Order: C-alpha cells, then structure tokens, then sequence
C-alpha cells in the first residue's frame, strides 16, 4: 500500500475530482441530448406533399 | 366631419345603418352577414362559397335571365363576397334605383331557388376555380398562412372548400347553411351616398321582414384558436419571384391591443419598389430593403378576427441569393419593437395612421364597406373622435409592451412559394425572433 502512495500520491485527489467530473458531465450529456432533439424536431417532423408537376 | 352614421333596428333584429352624401349621385346599398366560411364543418366546407354563386342563378320569381335584364335595366351592379367570418352583398345603383335594389337583394338572400340543374352546372365552375387561384400568389400564400396557423381548426380551412365537397355539396345543405346562418340578429342593412336613411328603413320593413330570428340572439361580432408555429414550403424553382408570408398570433377586433397592434404594424410600414416616393420612405426596413435591392415589394398586415388575429409581414423578392439578408433584416426590425422603439417612431406612425383610417373611406362603397365591417364586428359605428382618441393613448411603453408579449421570442407562421431554396430552415428564421445582444 506505502508503495502504490508513493508511486501515485495524487490517487485520491484524482479520484474525487473524478468524481465531481463524472456527475457534471453525465448531467451535460442528458442535456445535450435533449438540446439536441429539441432544436432536431422540425427537420425529425418534416412532411411531404408530393403533386407530380 | 363626415355626417353622423344613422342606425335603426327592426323587431326581428335587423340593423339599419347609413350615412348620407347630399354630394353625389349614386349609393351602395347593401347586407352585410356576420357569417362566413368558418360556420361550416369539415363536411361542409365550401357551402358559403357555394351559396353565393347560386344566389346569382335565379329565383322563385325571376329567372337567371330576368335576374340579369332587371339589374341591366337599373344600371348599376351586384356584387358579393364570401371570407371566412364575413360574407356581403350589396348593389350600387343610382340615387333613384334604390328601391329596386333592395327588392333584388331582399329576393336573391330569401328566396332563391337553388335549383339541382344550377347545383350541378356550378359544380364544375368551381371546380375550375380550384385549378386557377394557383396564379394568384398572394391568396396561395395567405391561404397556406391560415391552413398552417391554424391547423386543423376552422380558421385554417379554405373559403372554396375541398374538392370532395364540391362534388357532393347538396341543395339541402345549402338551404340548412343559409337557414342557420343567415337570421335577422347576424345582418346589417347598410346604405352609403345618396340614401336616406327614414326611405332604407321603410323598404327593410318592407322586404327583410319575413327574416327568421336565431334562437340564441347573441351580439354582433360575437366569436378557441389555437395558433401552431409551423412552415409551409411551397418550392418552385420555375417561378422568377418568391412569395413569403411570415405572422405571429395577432388580435381580434375588441381586443385591447387592437390599436396598439396597428401602430406597431404602421412603424414596419409598406415598401414597392414601383412606386416613386417608397425609396424615401421614413421606415427602417424600408430603407435597409430599397438600399440593398433585396426585395420587390413587403406588406405589413395586421388581420382580425372575432376571438384572433394574425400580424405579420407579406414580401415578394426576385434576390434569390439573399432571401436571407431579407427575412434577417425583417425580423430584426421587429426585435426593434421590443427593445428600442421611442417616441420618435410611435408619435410619427401615429401621425400617419389619424389620417390613413379616414382616408380609405373615399367613396361610398368604401364608406358601406366601412359601416358594414364595423357594425358585424363590433356592433356599431366608431365615430373619428372615438379613434383619435383611443390611437392618441397609444404610447410608446405600449408598444414595446405589446410587442414584448406578442413578437419578441415568439412561435411564427412562415409560408414561402418559389425559388425559396435561399430560405433558411425554421430554427434560424425562428431565431431571429429575438436578440442575443439584449
Ligand atoms: C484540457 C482537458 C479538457 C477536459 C476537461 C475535463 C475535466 C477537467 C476539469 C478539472 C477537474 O478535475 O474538474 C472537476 C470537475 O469537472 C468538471 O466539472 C469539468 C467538466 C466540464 C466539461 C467541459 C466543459 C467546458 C470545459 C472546457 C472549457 C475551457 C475553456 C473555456 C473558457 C473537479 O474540479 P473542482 O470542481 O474541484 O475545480 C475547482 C472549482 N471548484
């Protein structure tokens, strides 16, 4: 355990930054893709009329 | 000052309203129905159109030819329009036939044969009607404007109707549509020009006495519109000029913004580049438009309805590269409304509008036309004091309130006919509904 410390002091620092980077961009990432489909619907929902000149 | 608008009503509920001339020669008599397109169903879509065609094909007494010989024979003309919440007929005539032409009307509206032989001759001559509005670019694009904004509700049908009702439109459902409709409590007997109004009462009493009555007489210009922001692409690369409408809900008749909708639609303004004295013209828009060359022509329109509306703008562009530039300076114009319009635009569209309203009365169609409108809608006459009264309480907190709740970040209905291909999808032109930067 001493040695695994000493090779990566940072490891608990990391961890919990990780963490806090997991949630945010998890959160991010549902927004995005209600963003997405959002600003999507109009081209998604586009209908078609089709008189043959 | 115009002389007073006379108003009377008989016992069944008919409204008598005229406005004497001693200075011409001639009057417009007329009905106007506070009834149209819209009081039909899906089924019956194209009934109100129908009627009126028939209304001209004869009656219990005279034939289409003694119709025609009788109107020949006064010397002036009939003429009648459906829309969608108005339908009018009236008959200008000189000072002395208008007797005759109350006798016409009284008998075309009450008592017109509607015959089966007739029925089935107007159902092809409509049925062409179908296939040549297709030129008329404008009313393809405001027909689109209301199919779109108001979808599926009754607003949004065409005043033809569809091409299966046509077909199966029935003696029958004519005689109901017009039974139904066409009651005493829903008419205005108007006349304007040389009439007087103690003679037009007499003759109502005369020939519209005999009216049914509705069962539930409510007012005059008595209606929910749902509006959907929507787009109708109508492309056609063939045709040199595209047509593109864009509207957002407007207001009715009674609403408490009517005015201040008008001042905000007056302030955008009209540009044509044919006539002479519009590349001068104060407006904003009209000045980026005719510097740029990026448009033949746009049309502010504020429409009304009993319980709607929709404002907007009407443009006609050959600039097929930058149909962009144009719909992005339109609608920046309109932010404008909500964030910087003062007192310098509003007192001058004011100033503009006083006049305008009173000048669009010149003739004695336009003063009936006036009455008529104004009578179905709003159950009376507005007299000129009552409108520079209610345009001078317009202010500018007004219209940048009014706008705020009505244009800024609002829904649009778009409808673009011809080469549009320049015409950015929804999200984009929708986006330039507000401004980033406020
Ligand atoms: C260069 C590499 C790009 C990849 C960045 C992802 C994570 C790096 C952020 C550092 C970090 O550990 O932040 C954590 C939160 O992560 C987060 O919440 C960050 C994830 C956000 C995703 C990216 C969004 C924009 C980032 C890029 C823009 C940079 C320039 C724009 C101005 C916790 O750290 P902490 O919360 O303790 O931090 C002190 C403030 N309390």
């Amino acid at each position: 355990a001493f040695l695994t410390w000493a090779a990566e002091p940072e490891h608990d620092e990391r961890k919990k930054l990780g963490l806090k980077a997991i949630i945010v961009i998890s959160a991010m990432l549902g927004l995005s893709v209600y963003i997405k489909k959002f600003k999507w619907s109009p081209i998604k929902n586009r209908k078609f009329i089709y008189n043959p000149p | 000052v115009s002389p007073k608008t006379r108003t009377s009503n008989l016992k069944n509920g008919l409204t008598i309203a005229s406005e004497s001339n001693p200075l011409v020669q001639t009057a417009t008599v007329g009905v106007w129905i506070d009834a149209g397109s819209r009081n039909e169903n899906a089924y019956n879509n194209g009934t109100a159109h129908f009627f009126e065609h028939l209304a001209f094909k004869g009656t219990d007494k005279r034939s289409q030819h003694q119709l025609e010989l009788d109107i020949e024979n006064m010397g002036g003309h009939l003429n009648a329009y459906t829309s969608r919440e108005s339908t009018v007929y009236y008959a200008k005539s000189f000072k002395d036939d208008v007797p005759k032409s109350v006798e016409i009307l009284a008998d075309i509206l009450q008592h017109s044969k509607l015959a089966e032989s007739a029925i089935d001759r107007e159902r092809e001559v409509i049925t062409r009607e179908l296939e040549e509005v297709n030129k008329q670019y404008e009313e393809v694009v405001f027909d689109h404007l209301h199919a779109t904004a108001f979808m599926n509700q009754p607003l949004g049908r065409t005043i033809l109707g569809p091409r299966e009702n046509i077909q199966t439109i029935t003696n029958t459902e004519l005689r109901k549509f017009i039974t139904e409709n066409y009651t005493a409590d829903r008419m205005v007997l108007v006349g304007a020009g040389a009439v007087d109004h103690d003679a037009l009462v007499e003759l109502a009493e005369k020939y519209f006495s005999h009216l049914p009555s509705s069962q539930s007489p409510v007012p005059l210009g008595t209606p929910i519109p749902n509006f959907v922001g929507s787009e109708v692409r109508l492309r056609d690369d063939t045709m040199p000029v595209a047509h593109i409408a864009i509207a957002v809900e407007g207001v009715s008749w009674t609403s408490e913004d009517y005015y201040t909708a008008l001042v905000a639609q007056a302030i955008i303004g009209n540009y044509d580049r044919a006539v002479g004295t519009s590349r001068h013209q104060g407006s904003r828009l009209s000045n980026i438009v005719s510097e740029n060359n990026l448009a033949n022509s746009f049309q502010s329109f504020s429409t009304s309805y009993s319980d709607t509306g929709l404002w907007g703008i009407y443009l006609t562009s050959e600039n097929t590269t930058q149909i962009d530039d144009l719909v992005h300076f339109t609608l920046k114009e309109w932010n404008r409304l909500s964030t910087s319009v003062s007192n310098l635009q509003v007192e001058r569209a004011k100033s503009q509008l006083k006049a305008g309203l009173l000048l669009s009365l010149d003739g004695t169609t336009y003063v009936a036309e006036d009455i008529g409108r104004q009578l179905t809608t709003l159950g009376r006459r507005v007299t000129p004091a009552e409108v520079e009264a209610k345009l001078e309480a317009v202010t500018e907190h007004d219209v940048r309130a009014w706008a705020q709740k009505t244009l800024y970040d609002k829904d649009i209905a778009l409808v673009g006919l011809g080469p549009i291909e320049g015409l950015y999808d929804y999200n984009r032109i929708r986006n330039d509904m507000s401004m980033m930067r406020w």
